[PDB]
C-alpha cells in the first residue's frame, strides 16, 4: 500500500558526484527496508547494483555506494561516467512485498 | 650377599667384607653420595624438561601498541597442553628410570639385573600413590580439580596398568622364566601405539583446536603455557463472566452458570445452546447442546465446550452461548443478566518470527566454538527451514580467522530457539579486532497439515510422513536434493470470497524474518593471554647469565650452598634458545646419563655392603629418588591447571613409558644379543612378580578410590572437602608403605 | 556466467491465458530464488512475486496472488509464470531475477532481457 517516490529526473557531468532519493510514504526509511538500487540501460538491460541498503554486487563498479540520509535511502555516485546514464529504480522491502520507485532517469552530458 | 661386582664406572672397594663399622662406614660414604647425585637428577632433569618444553613450543612475535610513537617489540614462546605434548614431557621426566635400566642391561654383559627392572616397578608404585595424594593435597582448601576426560583417563590408565600386566605376562606365563626376542620386541613397539593414541586424543578425542584457552605464565623466560578452561427476589439464573477468553489448544473451554436469588431449596432446568459468530461450529469449536439442572442448595454448574485445534494460522474469533427455557419443577425462577456468554478463541497457529538476540556481539579469539542463538518469537508451529551462512568482513576467514560454515537450520514443531556453531581460530594476538558476518535467509515452512497445504496452495511435492499432530497425518515438502521413490510422494494442490478470506489469514501466518537478520560479530584478543604477556613484561650473554643466576633466607641459603656444585657444573648446558632447544637436549640428555650411570653403581655397592638386596634398594631408594621430576610437573599440573587431566595423566603417562621403554628397550637389546649367540635371554620371574602383582591390586583400589571421589560431596578427582582430602592422602601413603614392606619382605623369600 | 534467457514476444487475447518461461543456467538453480516482475512505461516496475524451485516455495502481492502462478521444471532448470483472466492492463514486460535468499545481498542481481506481451483484439 506504501508508494516509494523518487526525483523524475537527474542531471550531471562526467567526473561529479550525484545524490539520488528513496522515500517511503509511511514513514523513515530504515535497515528493516532492505533498499535495492537497480539500474536500466537502454534497450532493457537491467542490472542489481546495491543491496541491503549497504552492500554492493561483484562487478559493480566502486563509484556506487548506497546509504542512509536523515528518513530517506540514498545512492551517491562519486565521479559519474558517460556510460551511467540510465534509468535507476529503488525497491524497499515491506513485511511481505518489495515496492519499486518511479526510476530516475540519470542523464551524463556528453 | 656381602660381596660386591665391579660397577660400570667406580671400582669395588677392597677389602670386601671388613668389619661391621667400616661397613657402617662405607655404607654412609654411599648414601650421602647417591643422595646427592640424586638432587643432580633432579636439576639437570628439570633443565631437560625445560628443553622439551622449548622443542614442542610455537614462536611467536607479539606487537605492544602503545599511544605514543615507541612501541615495544616481544618474542615469546606459547606450549599448548595436549595429550601428544604431555606425554613427550612424561618421556622427559621418566629419562633417568629409562637410562639407568638400559645402563645397567649394556654395562654389565647383557645380564638381566634387578635394579633396573626393580626400580620401574618401585616408580610405579610410587608415582601411582605418593605422587598423586600429594597432588590431590596441595590443591587449595575450597577447590576442586575434576577430570573432564574420563574416557581418556580410562584408557590411559588400563593401558598404564596393562603394561605392568603385561610385563607379569612375559616372564610367568608365556615361557617363564626366559624374555624372547618377540617379547621384549612387543614391549618396546606397544610405545608407538601411545604415541600414536596421544596424537588421535589430540586430534579427534578431545577436539583440541575447539576447546576454551586458557593462558598461564611458564617456568622459563618467556614460556606461556596453554590449556584448556571452561568456557563462560426470584432466583435468576445468568452467566458468571458474560465474556469468556480461550487458546485454541485448550481443548475445552469452562462457563460457569449462577442461579442466584430466591429460594435455594428448589430444582431449576436451563437450557443451553452455542451460536456460530466469526467462528463456524465443526471447524474452530464443537457444536453442543444440554440442559443443566440445579439441586437444592445448588448454585453454580460448569458446562465444557470443545474448542477443535488445527495447524491453520487464524485471527481472533468469538462465538455465542444462550440460556433459555428456564423451568421449575413441582415465575420462581427467571432468565437473568447476562444472559449471553461470548467466548473469543484466540489462535497459536504462526510459524514464527526469527531473529538474532543482539546485532553486535563480541567474542574472544580463544573462545572455540562459538554459539549464536537464532529465536523465534510468537508462535512456534510446524517445522521450519532457515538458512544461514557466514560472510567475510575485516576478519579474512577460511581456515585464517574462521572457519566458514552455512547451511539450514530445521526448527521442529514447539521449538522456539536453535543455535550455530562458528569456529573461531586462535592465533594469540595481544591486540585484535577483526569483524565477520552472520546471516540468515528467507525462512520456509517445509512441513505442514494437508488442508494447511490446500489453504497456502502449496504447488510442491509431499511426501506422507508418519507423525500425526492433531489427530491429521503430517506432510513433509521434497527438497531438489532428496531423490525420493517418486511413488512415495504426493501432490496436493471459482472461489466463494469466504474461503479466499481465509487463504489470506493463512498466509498471513507463514514464516518470516525479525528485527536483527545480520550479526556482527567482532573477534577480540584474550584478555587471559593479553594480563599473561602483561605479567611477563612485567618480570622479564645468556651463558653469562646462567653463571650469574648459578651463584646469588636462612634456608634458602643451605639450599643455595647444597646445590651450587651442580648449579655451577649445569651452567655449562648451552641455552635453550640455542638451536631451537635442541642444544640444551642433547648435553642435558648426556649428563643424565651420566648421573644415572653413577647411581646405578651407588645403589648397588650400597646394598651390598650391607648386605641389601638390589630389589629391595631399586624399591625404596632408587625409585624414591629417580621420581622427583614427575613429582614437581605432577604438583604444578595439579595446582596451576583448572582440571586433574593433566596431573594424573603425567603419572599415567611416566607408568606406562617407563614400562615400553625403559624394559622394552633393554630386554630387546639383551635379548638380540643373546640370540646372536644362540642362547636364552634369562630373568627370574619370582622376585618381579609379587611385585607387579602387588602393583596391580593397589591399582585398581588407587582407581576406585579416585573414581569415587567423583560424588557431588567430594566434587572431583584434587583436592575438595578437606576431611577427606587428609583420608584419601593418608589412605594412598598407607598403600604405598605396604606394597614397599610386603615386596621387602617378599624379596628375602619370606613369601 | 550467470544468465536467465526468456521467451520471445507473446501476443495473446483478452480473457485468455499465458506461460512465460525463463531458463537459467551458470549456478545451481534448484538452491536460488527467482523473483518475478512486472513492468508498464509510466507506472514505474511491479514485483509480481517469488519462488524457491527447491522447495517450489512461493511469495506473492494481494494483487497478483490468484492473478499469477508461480511454478518450476527443476529438470530442464526453468521457472514459469502463468497468467490467467488476461486484460488491457496485462500488456506490459515481465523479467526474472537470481535472489540468493538473503536480504543482506540485493534481492534482484541478474535479470532476464524481459518477455513482451501484448494483450490486445
Ligand atoms: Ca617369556
Ligand atoms: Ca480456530
Ligand atoms: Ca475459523
Ligand atoms: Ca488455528
Ligand atoms: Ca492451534
Ligand atoms: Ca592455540
Ligand atoms: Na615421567
Ligand atoms: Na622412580
Ligand atoms: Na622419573
Amino acid at each position: 500500500q506504501a508508494v516509494v517516490t523518487q526525483e523524475s529526473a537527474l542531471t550531471t557531468s562526467p567526473g561529479e558526484t550525484v545524490t539520488l532519493t528513496c522515500r517511503s510514504s509511511t514513514g523513515a526509511v530504515t535497515t528493516s527496508n532492505y533498499a535495492n538500487w537497480v539500474q536500466e540501460k537502454p534497450d532493457h538491460l537491467f542490472t542489481g547494483l546495491i543491496g541491503g541498503t549497504n552492500n554492493r554486487v561483484p562487478g559493480v563498479p566502486a563509484r556506487f555506494s548506497g546509504s542512509l540520509i536523515g528518513d530517506k535511502a540514498a545512492l551517491t555516485i562519486t565521479g559519474a561516467q558517460t556510460e551511467d546514464e540510465a534509468i535507476y529504480f529503488c525497491a524497499l522491502w515491506y513485511s511481505n512485498h518489495w515496492v519499486f520507485g518511479g526510476g530516475t532517469k540519470l542523464t551524463v552530458l556528453g | 650377599s656381602y660381596y660386591c661386582k665391579k660397577g660400570v664406572i667406580l671400582p669395588i672397594w677392597e677389602p670386601q667384607d671388613p668389619s661391621f663399622g667400616d661397613k657402617i662406614a662405607r655404607a654412609t660414604v654411599y648414601f650421602v653420595a647417591m643422595v646427592y647425585m640424586f638432587l643432580g637428577v633432579s636439576i639437570i632433569a628439570d633443565r631437560f624438561m625445560s628443553s622439551i618444553e622449548v622443542i614442542t613450543s610455537q614462536e611467536k612475535e607479539i606487537t605492544i601498541k602503545k599511544p605514543n610513537g615507541e612501541t615495544t617489540k616481544t618474542t615469546v614462546r606459547i606450549w599448548n597442553e595436549t595429550v601428544s605434548n604431555l606425554t613427550l614431557m612424561a618421556l622427559g621426566s621418566s629419562a633417568p628410570e629409562i637410562l639407568l635400566s638400559v645402563i645397567e642391561v649394556c654395562g654389565h654383559n647383557f645380564t638381566a639385573g634387578d635394579l633396573g627392572p626393580s626400580t620401574i616397578v618401585g616408580s610405579a608404585a610410587f608415582n601411582m600413590f605418593i605422587i598423586i595424594a600429594l597432588c590431590v593435597y596441595v590443591v587449595p582448601d575450597g577447590e576442586t580439580r575434576k577430570i573432564k576426560h574420563l574416557r581418556v583417563f580410562f584408557v590411559t590408565a588400563a593401558w598404564s596398568i596393562f603394561a605392568y600386566t603385561w610385563l607379569y605376562i612375559i616372564l610367568s606365563v608365556i615361557s617363564p622364566g626366559v624374555v624372547e626376542v618377540w617379547e621384549g620386541l612387543l614391549t618396546f613397539f606397544f610405545f608407538p601405539i601411545c604415541v600414536v593414541f596421544a596424537w588421535v586424543a589430540d586430534r579427534r578425542l578431545l577436539f583440541y583446536k575447539y576447546v576454551y584457552k586458557r593462558y598461564r605464565a611458564g617456568k622459563q623466560r618467556g614460556m606461556i603455557i596453554e590449556h584448556e578452561g571452561d568456557r563462560p427476589p426470584v432466583s435468576k439464573i445468568f452467566f458468571e463472566q458474560g465474556t469468556y477468553q480461550c487458546l485454541e489448544n485448550c481443548g475445552t473451554v469452562a462457563l460457569t452458570i449462577i442461579r442466584r436469588g430466591g429460594d435455594l431449596t428448589n430444582t431449576v432446568f436451563v437450557d443451553f445452546r452455542t451460536e456460530d459468530g466469526t467462528a463456524n461450529a465443526g471447524s474452530d469449536y464443537e457444536f453442543t447442546e444440554g440442559t443443566v439442572v440445579f439441586k437444592p442448595g445448588d448454585t453454580q454448574k460448569e458446562i465444557r465446550v470443545g474448542i477443535i485445534d488445527d495447524d491453520i494460522f487464524e485471527e481472533d474469533e468469538n462465538f455465542l452461548v444462550h440460556l433459555s427455557n428456564v423451568k421449575v419443577s413441582s415465575t420462581l425462577a427467571c432468565l437473568g443478566s447476562p444472559s449471553t456468554a461470548t467466548v473469543t478463541i484466540f489462535d497459536d497457529d504462526h510459524a514464527g518470527i526469527f531473529t538474532f538476540e543482539e546485532p553486535v556481539t563480541h567474542v574472544s579469539e580463544s573462545i572455540g566454538i562459538m554459539e549464536v542463538k537464532v529465536l523465534r518469537t510468537s508462535g512456534a508451529r510446524g517445522n521450519v527451514i532457515v538458512p544461514y551462512k557466514t560472510i567475510e568482513g575485516t576478519a579474512r576467514g577460511g581456515g585464517e580467522d574462521f572457519e566458514d560454515t552455512c547451511g539450514e537450520l530445521e526448527f521442529q514443531n514447539d521449538e522456539i530457539v536453535k543455535t550455530i556453531s562458528v569456529k573461531v581460530i586462535d592465533d594469540e594476538e595481544y591486540e585484535k579486532n577483526k569483524t565477520f558476518f552472520l546471516e540468515i535467509g528467507e525462512p520456509r515452512l517445509v512441513e505442514m497439515s494437508e488442508k494447511k497445504a490446500l489453504l497456502l496452495n502449496e504447488l510442491g511435492g509431499f511426501t506422507i510422513t508418519g507423525k500425526y499432530l492433531f489427530g491429521q497425518p503430517v506432510f513433509r515438502k521434497v527438497h531438489a536434493r532428496e531423490h525420493p521413490i517418486l511413488s512415495t510422494v504426493i501432490t496436493i494442490a471459482p472461489l466463494t470470497s469466504k474461503e479466499e478470506e481465509e487463504r489470506r489469514i493463512a498466509e498471513m501466518g507463514r514464516p518470516i524474518l525479525g528485527e536483527h537478520t545480520k550479526l556482527e560479530v567482532i573477534i577480540e584478543e584474550s584478555y587471559e593471554f593479553k594480563s599473561t604477556v602483561d605479567k611477563l613484561i612485567k618480570k622479564t650473554n645468556s651463558w653469562r647469565e646462567q653463571f650469574i643466576e648459578a651463584i646469588t633466607s636462612c634456608f634458602d641459603y643451605v639450599m643455595h650452598f647444597l646445590t651450587v656444585f651442580w648449579k655451577v657444573l649445569f651452567a655449562f648446558v648451552p641455552p635453550t634458545e640455542y638451536w631451537n632447544g635442541w642444544a640444551c637436549f642433547i648435553v642435558s640428555i648426556l649428563m643424565i646419563g651420566l648421573l644415572t650411570a653413577f647411581i646405578g653403581d651407588l645403589a648397588s655397592h650400597f646394598g651390598c655392603t650391607i648386605g641389601l638386596k638390589d630389589s629391595v634398594t631399586a624399591v625404596v631408594f632408587v625409585a624414591l629418588g629417580t621420581s622427583v621430576p614427575d613429582t614437581f610437573a605432577s604438583k604444578v599440573a595439579a595446582t596451576q591447571d583448572q582440571y586433574a587431566d593433566a596431573s594424573i595423566g603425567n603419572v599415567t603417562g611416566s607408568n606406562a613409558v617407563n614400562v615400553f621403554l625403559g624394559i622394552g628397550v633393554a630386554w630387546s637389546i639383551a635379548a638380540i644379543y643373546h640370540a646372536a649367540n644362540g642362547e636364552q635371554f634369562k630373568v627370574s620371574p619370582g622376585t618381579l612378580a609379587f611385585s607387579v602383582t602387588l602393583f596391580t591390586i593397589f591399582a585398581f583400589i588407587n582407581v576406585g578410590v579416585l573414581l569415587y571421589r567423583r560424588r557431588p560431596e567430594i566434587g572431583g578427582e584434587l583436592g575438595g572437602p578437606r576431611t577427606a582430602k587428609l583420608l584419601t592422602s593418608c589412605l594412598f601413603v598407607l598403600l604405598w608403605l605396604l606394597y614397599i614392606f610386603f615386596s621387602s619382605l617378599e624379596a628375602y623369600c619370606h613369601i | 556466467q550467470v544468465q536467465l534467457q526468456q521467451s520471445g514476444a507473446e501476443l495473446a487475447r483478452p480473457g485468455a491465458s499465458v506461460k512465460l518461461s525463463c531458463k537459467a543456467t551458470g549456478y545451481s538453480f534448484t538452491s536460488y530464488w527467482m523473483q518475478w516482475v512486472k513492468q508498464r512505461p509510466g507506472q514505474g516496475m511491479e514485483w509480481i512475486g517469488a519462488i524457491y524451485p527447491g522447495d517450489v516455495t512461493s511469495r506473492y502481492t494481494q494483487k497478483f496472488k490468484g492473478k499469477a502462478t508461480l511454478t518450476a521444471d527443476k529438470s530442464s532448470s526453468t521457472a514459469f509464470m502463468q497468467l490467467r483472466s488476461l486484460a488491457s492492463e496485462d500488456s506490459a514486460v515481465y523479467y526474472c531475477a537470481r535472489w540468493s535468499g538473503y536480504y543482506g545481498s540485493s534481492s534482484f542481481d541478474y535479470w532476464g532481457q524481459g518477455t513482451t506481451l501484448t494483450v490486445s483484439s
